[PDB]
């Protein structure tokens, strides 16, 4: 987690606003809105490791 | 650190309108009651000075 690459994803539909009612990871922080605010939004891609 | 702001709020305030409002917000995820969890937390917060 300190070396890692990262990737883009893209051109395919952002679930964010299943994301963010799903418990489906032990905690979650965000640098932009809440991720039910990122389910209105989108971008080129988002680059993801 | 004294130095208090909300972050969230169920619609923004009108002009000049305040709100000496605490409680625990819910991101509609969970009737949460006064208590912290998933999708619910307390909507102040004070600066890192």
């Amino acid at each position: 987690v300190y070396a890692w690459n990262r990737k883009r994803i893209s051109n395919c539909v952002a679930d964010y606003s299943v994301l963010y009612n799903s418990a489906s990871f032990s905690t979650f922080k965000c640098y932009g809105v809440s991720p039910t605010k990122l389910n209105d939004l989108c971008f080129t891609n988002v680059y993801a490791d | 650190y004294n130095y208090r702001y909300r972050l969230f709020r169920k619609s923004n305030l009108k002009p000049f309108e305040r709100d000496i409002s605490t409680e625990i917000y819910q991101a509609g995820s969970k009737p949460c009651n006064g208590v912290e969890g998933f999708n619910c937390y307390f909507p102040l917060q004070s600066y890192g000075f």
